[PDB]
């Protein structure tokens, strides 16, 4: 298909007063990789990041096109943005081409700003958004991310527990896909500081 | 107080298309004569400055093989009717693979002479001279700003236009050759400019019906004037 | 008072006035005619003349009263070519809102549509601005009867009655003392202070083949005009 | 002054001289006369030779619209043909989208709202012609309309327009176009055309007569020749 | 047809632009307005007489809301008031249509001066005759804006517009402080508008619009007499 | 996907299901699928569910728009008008399947809309993919002029066929009461289907993964 | 409608054109903003107009705007112009960030606005604007730079200016009092205070009356902060404590 | 769309906008440019500059390619806007034709990108007179000039600006051939010429030279210093 060209992952996770965020690194064309750092988290301000999985082009694209949009808001108004306003400027971004649609589902994660409360959100190709409170999934190895997180999720976790979760069910799932892998960066973020960490897959 | 720039006159003419009429009074004088063995056109350059290069101003241009100009009035808007005239030549080549005739080529330049308005903005101040040889032998045309083209036989253009037009009228029979045609010009010029003829004031260029465009230049043009 | 071409198009005078809309006020009056509309308990009446001066002329293509709506007519002061034309935007209008939204338009939102057309006018320096008025007339529902008045400057209001024309000042000082003493209005009433406002001022005591009476009422929301048989009828009957 | 240059200024008291200057040039063309009979419209036009080198049938002031619908035109010429190419196209696209042969009051309505449109705006002028409009149905009458250069229009009787129209139109009430047929009234618009138009002015004139009714079938066409000989034959005893 | 394509407001040879400086003396010739903010809501208040008994005072609003939380009433001429209220309408609804959220009230004013500032330089119009008062409870904090034909706009806490404008503002200084509640401000609204009233200010002379944390609302006549009850 | 709705005595209630399933995969499982339009009108949702939620807010918009306008209260055959001149424009290319009911001053009004702009005004309709169970329980069990306690019986009735019938439907029942002066949105109306407890601990302690580079940035 | 046409872009006869030179001369009047920089460090000291005691004081500034993430820029003239001239420039940035993916030089910023200012006043038939304004910002081609924009749509980098009312007075004064190179970042501030005292004749130097913003550069932030109403008051009355002493020990 | 004549002719023939257009470039600063037969020299006089401000932003002379120069007078804000119309043109040229781009070429653009503009709607002529200069292929050392209302036309020497015509007098009586002998030796004729112009004492002067193989190199203030030396005590030994 189209969104399996390039492959790609991308998971999110509500902790308690925290919120983490996972992708994998490999970028390549259908069987053949060609480089093992490909960014696919992108920062929206502090404390509110967005993961694109889908087709390389359009990654790049449309976090390019964000960006353009959102540096004007946050000039023409004195404030950062809210979590829960840039999904609704992302679903605006998408559904402009209804018929020319960019092939890309985002992610986004973030902190609430004034009240530090987690968020998380994710979008299909042409902007239905769907909020939840315990994870949400992108990319071509879905199915294997549900079996994780629908057997590891607690309610009330510490970021300590949040990042041994997200840890396992990306290094589980990734594995069994053939067109994802080859290494996973984790952003978790949280009201005081925020941490990014690479764990030790396999290169295989 | 201001018209509009279309506006006609209680005598009934126009005002800029008269105006336009006074501007080529103020170029420089330039001759032309129709003779049956071919086109003789000749111009000055009116040399201001020492320091000035008198080659890189011109009047004389060619708008195919066959057919030559010379310009009168203003300068810098001439170049616009040049570059028009030499496209409609390459586009009857184009379409008909024959060259368009010498009057032909004068009606497709003055049809744009009159357009200008307040749709789709003032006329040419210039004036021309048309020379050239067709299949009904060598022809000689001047257009106006007004749009009007007409046949001469012997026209002279410029800012002493009517002290050269008397002095022409005198000279000019329908039994011409061209080697005389050349000198009896240069007489006339002469006369009418202001400093002394040399081979660097003037040029000249003839048309036969035998070879094609050709322009004098510097060394065999003073022949005539030695022998003037 | 005047400062650049402020005498001949819509711009700002040095005294904040703006003078091709209060010339086109007194453009109204050179018809020499003057309608009145008097809102009642449960009805409308608009009264106006006709001044018919020739008997080569068709006396029934006169009518100074249109029927913009099935349910909503009005009256028409000023000059007749710029009358005329206000009455074939209104027609289009609230054909427009039917299609739109699915429903008869309220009179109060169609007297909006006009006053906003003809606030355009008063505001590009290139048109003119429409010398004549406005009075439209219907039923409304959980409002009764109301009546609205359009000018020429984009402003209009309900109001309880209404004069228009030549006459318009000394009309609005009858109808004022006649409104408040508060006497209560039947059908029958409200059609003849309504004429006996215009017999007073102008002082004609007519026959009834100079005026035209336009009516809604909740009984029959259609807005009709009387004919002069039973204009007679309420005609002898003021007569007492 | 200055107020009477651009169409859309008002004076300082309130009217539009662009339009009143216009008005103005119709009263040099010459007189057109057009009166309707029990079951049809007569229309009639003296017309002015000029010089003896014209044609007899040249530029005609008397057009034809549509199938039943007629027009006579008094103005300047030039601008009466161009209001008549729209005329004859706004009925030719009625027919196209309604299938039926376009009535009077509407036509009428049509044609001045395009009249209108050119007395609000500096980009052009108001046009120099006054004109009439007549015709007959088997379903409506006879119909007779007449439009100033201002846009209105009204009915009819019986109407007049050139030089002397208070001098044509005294005549025409004479008469009793209620009862009369349009055989009779062909001698009656000759003759009172006659009466005016001294030839101190003129020193020869041209009748030119037009016809429309059942006895056209409802069809326009001009007179026949033998007929507006008889009204010709009918000429010369109005000096008794 | 077509346009004109040229500016008719140009610069003075004393470096004034003479159309804004015109179109500000119709806004002093308007009715009296005043507008108070007091650490909870705003008050709005305006003075509506009609000329005569005839007309029905309940047909038009000089307060007018633009969403649930912003209201808006003007000092100027009546027809270009109704004109930038329903684009006002419109722009409140497109950034409502982007973000899913009730716009701010500071942007409002953004977008409500950059029409009046682009009307008073393009081709073949002259500027508009009014000026605005804008209220307004976002994120707590409530708001009080104010617009002119030239398109520039301030951030009062407490102004007055309309004829003696000069004579409230001076009044306001002396009455306004930073600690009042929103029917304090009730009372000290009326309090300036009697300053230029005719002689019976009754509930059908003025028409005030309040907000709250729950909203721009306006008031009825009823309670509009009971605050004109005891005043003065 | 299963909507539906009833014309009861007095008002209008409409019912949901809360489940979007992206190919045969369940995506959410607590989709609200009943929209706002105006304080008196809802409308309910099914088909390409980006579609919806984009023509929902165009229209509500627009009648707050007209409603501040006019200054009195919408009409439900206003967002009738408005919803199928717009669907018939886009050639059914927009795929949106509505159920649409408000009580405006000439009463309840239940409409539904198809995409490609053929309307019409019922007093029960069901829409969605387990349209068919839920007609079959309307269709044998409906009365006209019911209260309001056997119109919510009924219309959760309904969905639940639509639950234990469709694959592609079944979660928490939603449910709104629309009437004259009253509106009663409430989303968890009833819980038929729980999820299982967990039985074997899985939990793991801090120090079972392996990493290769960590980075702190600090916040304030 | 040629008789209403007023002529806004034709020359006049002595060469000159007389339409922006009305604009340079209501440059002059209704505002004060000035500049320098000598070191790590560029700042912007702008005059308050409106200090009437009934205003919110919000929006974060008044006379400065922040154009870029690492610029800003002070305005003066006609405010409603000055609007439209902001989020103008402020999407060319933007737009630039889109199609090169790197932060703009600020020279080329200046250049970008200047043509879209000099069109006006070149074709069109309309209303120049009526607005100078100043530049600050970083880069990595040159550092800190300083520049000055006109109506009529020529720029020109400088290291000290100011366009207000007594600009003249104040520029007479700036290349008095200097050092190239050397000025760091307490200097000029304490040159900022001292300009701005004898340009305002509102005397005493109420601390509400002005504005000052700085843009610093640290490490990755090339940090843009307007310095509060608290630290203003302690710098003018440091202006007012040596002005004692040099005056009575002379 | 502003659709408007603004020059039209006069009751004797002449074009007002445009005569008044060549008065505001007789008020800008002089700028003087000569040609040798290897290395070509010009150079504005009245740089007029603060003395304590930037001076890289006031530049003048700037290059249209890697092979043609221009200086020129008149109002600087309708001057670079045609620069960087030419600097497309002869960028365009490269991707049709494939040499660089002759001289005589890139003045033919700017002369009909201003005639055309005198012609149009709504449009004030242009402000501005330059000084194209450059070495074209095969090593042909040429210069040219342009008038406002745009007729390019070749010289020797030339000189624009204010007090142009009491210079272009004084290069006349000057320029002889053996004055372009040597590469320092033309730079003086130009050096002599600016200081018999508006004040020119060598901290308003700003040269700039081109070997027909190089870029533009200015000279800083130092040969300026130093040619100005020697010029003076030139004329301090023969008078």
């Amino acid at each position: 298909s189209i969104m399996s060209y390039n492959g790609g992952a991308v998971m999110a996770m509500k902790g308690k007063n925290c919120v983490a965020i996972a992708a994998d690194r490999r970028f390549g064309i259908q069987a053949q990789m060609v480089t093992t750092d490909f960014q696919k988290i992108f920062p929206m301000g502090d404390r509110l990041y967005i993961g694109l999985a889908g087709l390389a082009t359009d990654v790049q694209t449309v976090a390019q096109r964000l960006k353009f949009r959102l540096n004007l808001y946050e000039l023409k108004e004195g404030r950062q943005i809210k979590p829960y306003t840039l999904m609704s400027m992302v679903a605006n971004l998408l559904y402009e081409k209804r018929f020319g649609p960019y092939y890309t589902e985002p992610v986004i994660a973030g902190l609430d700003p004034k009240t530090f409360k987690p968020f998380i959100c994710s979008l299909d190709l042409i902007g239905c958004p769907m909020v939840t409170d315990d994870f949400v999934v992108s990319g071509t190895c879905a199915e294997q991310m549900y079996g994780m997180c629908e057997s590891l999720w607690e309610p009330n976790m510490d970021p300590d527990h949040l990042f041994e979760t997200i840890s396992q069910a990306m290094l589980n799932a990734v594995d069994r896909d053939a067109v994802s892998g080859m290494g996973v960066i984790v952003h978790i973020i949280e009201k005081d500081k925020i941490t990014t960490r690479t764990l030790k897959a396999r290169m295989d | 107080y201001d018209r509009g720039v279309n506006t006609f006159s209680p005598e009934g003419r126009l005002f800029q298309v008269e105006y336009a009429i006074e501007a080529i009074k103020l170029g420089s004088t330039a001759i032309g004569i129709q003779t049956s063995e071919g086109v003789c056109l000749a111009v000055e350059k009116r040399i201001t400055s020492p320091l000035m290069e008198p080659s890189s101003i011109e009047k004389i241009v060619e708008i195919d093989a066959h057919i030559g100009c010379a310009m009168s009035g203003l300068i810098a808007d001439a170049k616009t009717l040049i570059d028009k005239a030499r496209v409609e030549t390459q586009n009857h080549w184009f379409t008909y693979n024959e060259t368009m005739t010498v009057e032909s080529v004068t009606q497709a330049v003055s049809n744009l002479a009159l357009q200008f308005g307040e749709e789709d903005s003032r006329p040419f101040g210039v004036a021309l001279l048309f020379g050239g040889v067709d299949e009904k032998g060598p022809q000689l045309f001047h257009m106006d700003p007004s749009g009007t083209f007409v046949q001469c036989d012997a026209r002279a253009i410029g800012s002493a236009s009517e002290g050269a037009q008397s002095s022409l009228q005198e000279v000019y029979h329908k039994s011409m050759t061209l080697k005389e045609a050349i000198k009896s010009s240069l007489i006339i010029l002469k006369q009418v400019m202001e400093e002394k003829l040399n081979a660097t004031n003037i040029e000249l260029a003839t048309v036969q019906p035998g070879q094609n465009f050709h322009m004098f230049t510097k060394e065999e043009l003073e022949e005539v004037i030695k022998d003037i | 008072s005047s400062a650049g071409f402020d005498r001949h198009i819509t711009i700002f005078s040095p005294e904040g006035r703006l003078y091709q809309v209060e010339y086109a006020f007194k453009a109204i009056n050179q018809g020499g005619l003057t309608s009145v509309a008097v809102r009642g308990k449960d009805c409308a009446v608009i009264v106006t003349q006709k001044k018919v001066p020739d008997k080569l002329l068709d006396s029934s293509t006169v009518t100074h009263l249109f029927k913009i709506t099935e349910n909503i007519g009005c009256v028409m002061t000023g000059m007749t070519a710029d009358s005329r034309s206000q009455v074939q935007r209104a027609r289009y209008e609230a054909a427009n809102w039917k299609y739109k939204y699915g429903y008869e338009i309220p009179v109060d939102m169609l007297c909006k549509r006009i006053a906003d057309i003809s606030q355009v006018y008063t505001q590009n320096a290139e048109m003119r601005p429409l010398g004549c008025c406005m009075i439209l007339i219907g039923i409304d529902e959980e409002q009764g009867p109301q009546v609205y008045k359009c000018d020429p400057a984009g402003y209009y209001c309900g109001f309880k009655a209404t004069a228009a024309g030549v006459k318009q000042t000394e009309s609005t000082s009858f109808l004022e003392k006649k409104v408040k003493k508060k006497f209560d209005w039947t059908f029958e009433q409200t059609v003849e202070t309504a004429i006996t406002c215009l017999s007073t001022v102008l002082s004609i005591d007519f026959k009834p083949s100079e005026i035209e009476v336009g009516v809604v009422t909740v009984e029959n929301p259609k807005f009709r005009i009387l004919t002069e048989a039973e204009i007679d009828a309420h005609l002898v009957a003021l007569a007492e | 002054t200055g107020y009477d240059l651009s169409a859309s200024t008002f004076s300082p008291d309130g009217r539009v001289f662009q339009v009143e200057y216009a008005m103005k040039a119709v009263e040099n063309s010459s007189t057109a006369i057009g009166i309707r009979c029990k079951d049809g419209v007569v229309f009639g036009v003296e017309k002015l030779v000029l010089s003896k080198l014209y044609e007899e049938g040249s530029n005609k002031r008397l057009f034809n619209v549509d199938r039943h619908v007629g027009m006579a035109v008094a103005g300047l010429l030039a601008d009466a043909r161009s209001l008549a190419d729209i005329a004859r196209e706004e009925a030719s696209n009625f027919r196209s989208n309604f299938g039926y042969n376009i009535p009077l009051k509407h036509l009428a309505d049509r044609v001045a709202m395009y009249v209108h449109a050119y007395t609000l705006y500096s980009a052009v002028r108001p046009f120099g012609c006054s004109f009439m409009l007549g015709s007959y149905s088997v379903n409506d009458g006879a119909q007779l309309y007449m439009i100033d250069p201002s846009g209105v229009s009204y009915g009819y009787w019986g109407c007049a327009i050139g030089k002397a129209r208070q001098a044509a139109k005294t005549e025409i009430e004479k008469l009793q176009m209620k009862e009369m047929t349009c055989r009779d009234i062909v001698k009656e618009v000759a003759k009172i055309i006659y009466i005016v138009h001294d030839e101190v002015k003129d020193k020869a004139f041209e009748l030119e007569l037009s016809w429309v009714g059942e006895l056209t079938n409802g069809r326009h066409e001009i007179v026949p020749k033998d007929i507006r000989e008889e009204a010709e034959k009918y000429a010369k005893e109005s000096l008794k | 047809e077509r346009g004109y394509s040229f500016s008719l407001t140009t610069f003075s040879p004393s470096g004034k632009l003479v159309q804004i400086e015109y179109a500000l003396a119709a806004v002093a010739g308007g009715a009296p307005s005043v507008g108070i903010k007091a650490a909870n809501g705003v008050v709005l208040a305006t003075e509506k007489k009609q000329k005569s008994i005839l007309y029905d005072e309940r047909s038009v609003h000089k307060v007018e809301p633009i969403t649930k939380h912003i209201g808006l009433v003007y000092s100027g001429m009546g027809p270009d008031y109704r004109v930038l209220v329903h684009r006002a309408r419109k722009l409140a609804q497109q950034y409502y249509l982007v973000y899913q959220e009730p716009i701010p009230t500071a942007q409002l004013v953004q977008r409500v001066a950059s029409v009046m500032q682009e009307y008073t330089q393009s081709g073949g119009v002259r500027p508009f005759g009014v000026s605005l008062l804008i209220c307004g409870w976002n994120e707590g904090r409530p708001y009080l804006f104010q617009s002119d034909p030239s398109g520039a706009y301030f951030a009062w806490k407490a102004t007055a517009m309309g004829k003696n404008y000069v004579n409230g503002k001076t009044f306001l200084e002396k009455r306004y402080n930073e600690d009042l509640e929103l029917e304090d401000a009730i009372h000290t609204a009326i309090l300036t508008l009697k300053e230029s009233f005719e002689g019976q200010m009754t509930e059908d002379n003025i028409e005030v619009g309040i907000c709250n944390e729950a909203g721009f609302r306006r008031l009825t006549p009823t309670e509009v007499k009971d605050y004109l009850a005891a005043i003065a | 996907t299963t909507i539906a709705g009833v014309v009861y005595k007095d008002g209008i209630v409409l019912g949901a299901d809360t489940r979007a399933t992206e190919g045969m995969v369940v995506a959410d499982k607590n989709c609200s699928k009943i929209h706002f339009i105006s304080p008196n009108i809802y409308c309910c949702g099914a088909g390409t569910a980006a579609d919806t939620d984009m023509t929902t807010q165009l229209i509500s918009s627009n009648l707050e728009l007209h409603s501040l306008s006019t200054g009195r209260l919408p009409r439900v055959v206003t967002a009738n008008r408005m919803l199928k001149q717009m669907l018939f424009r886009y050639q059914g290319y927009i795929g949106a399947a509505l159920v649409l009911g408000g009580v405006d001053v000439t009463g309840p009004h239940l409409y539904s809309i198809y995409p490609h702009g053929s309307t019409d005004k019922l007093p029960y309709v069901t829409m969605g993919s387990g349209s068919l169970a839920a007609m079959a329980v309307f269709e044998d069990k409906f009365r006209p002029d019911m209260e309001e306690e056997e119109a919510k019986n009924l219309v959760s009735e309904a969905i639940a066929a639509g639950i234990f019938n469709d694959l592609g439907s079944g979660s928490n029942i939603d449910l709104c009461v629309i009437s004259k002066n009253k509106l009663d949105f409430l989303r968890p109306y009833t819980v038929p289907n729980k999820k299982g407890t967990r039985l074997g601990r899985y939990r793991c302690e801090k120090g079972t993964t392996a990493v290769l580079t960590e980075k702190i940035t600090p916040l304030e | 409608s040629r008789r209403y046409d007023s002529r806004t872009t034709i020359f006049s006869p002595e060469g000159r054109l007389y339409q922006v030179e009305y604009a340079m001369e209501a440059i002059g009047h209704a505002g004060t903003c000035l500049g320098i920089l000598a070191n790590d460090g560029v700042l912007l000291a702008a005059e308050r107009r409106n200090i009437h005691k009934l205003l919110d004081e919000v929006f974060f500034s008044e006379k400065i705007y922040k154009l870029n993430e690492d610029m800003a820029c002070s305005v003066a003239g006609i405010t409603s112009d000055a609007n439209v001239l902001t989020n103008e420039l402020r999407l060319i940035a933007q737009r630039y960030l889109l199609q090169y993916q790197e932060p703009i030089p600020c020279e080329q910023l200046v250049t970008a606005l200047c043509d879209i200012k000099q069109a006006y006043t070149q074709f069109g038939g309309k209303r120049p604007f009526g607005v100078s304004l100043l530049y600050i910002g970083w880069d990595k081609h040159y550092g800190f730079q300083l520049y000055q924009s006109d109506p009529s749509g020529n720029y020109g980098g400088w290291k000290a200016t100011c366009i207000g009312n007594n600009s003249a007075a104040a520029v007479s004064m700036l290349k008095q009092d200097y050092k190239e190179g050397e000025m760091t970042l307490k200097s000029a501030l304490a040159l900022a205070i001292k300009v701005l005292n004898k340009t305002m004749d509102v005397s005493k130097l109420s601390a509400e009356k002005v504005e000052i913003a700085t843009l610093t550069r640290e490490n990755g932030k090339t940090v843009i902060r307007v310095l509060k109403q608290k630290e203003v008051e302690q710098l003018i009355k440091k202006h007012e404590e040596e002005e004692a002493k040099a005056e009575r020990e002379k | 769309s502003y659709d408007r004549a603004i020059t039209v002719f006069s009751p004797d023939g002449h074009l007002f906008q445009v005569e008044y257009a060549q008065e505001a470039v007789k008020k800008g600063s002089t700028a003087v440019g000569v040609r040798g037969r290897d290395i070509v020299v010009l150079g504005v006089e009245k740089k007029s500059v603060a003395k304590l401000q930037d001076e890289r932003t006031v530049r003048k002379i700037c290059a249209l390619d890697d092979n043609v120069c221009m200086a020129f007078a008149g109002l600087t804000a309708d001057a670079r806007i045609v620069i960087n119309r030419a600097r497309v043109e002869c960028q365009s040229h490269r991707l049709t034709v494939e040499d660089p781009v002759t001289v005589e070429y890139i003045t033919r653009y700017i002369a009909s990108l201003k005639q055309r503009y005198t012609q149009s709607n709504g449009r004030r002529p242009f402000g501005i007179s330059a000084l194209i200069v450059g070495f074209d292929f095969d090593g042909t050392p040429r210069l040219y000039q342009t008038d406002p209302s745009g007729t390019y036309h070749a010289w020797k020497a030339n000189a624009i600006g204010r007090g142009a015509k009491s210079v272009r007098e004084f290069l006349e009586k000057n320029y002889t051939d053996e004055a372009i002998e040597t590469d320092d030796l033309t730079i003086k004729l130009v050096i002599k010429a600016l200081l018999e112009v508006v004040q020119s004492g060598g901290k308003n002067i700003e040269l700039a030279v081109m070997r027909r193989d190089q870029s533009l190199k200015i000279l800083n203030p130092e040969e300026i210093e130093k040619y100005v030396a020697e010029i003076e005590k030139e004329k301090e030994e023969n008078e």
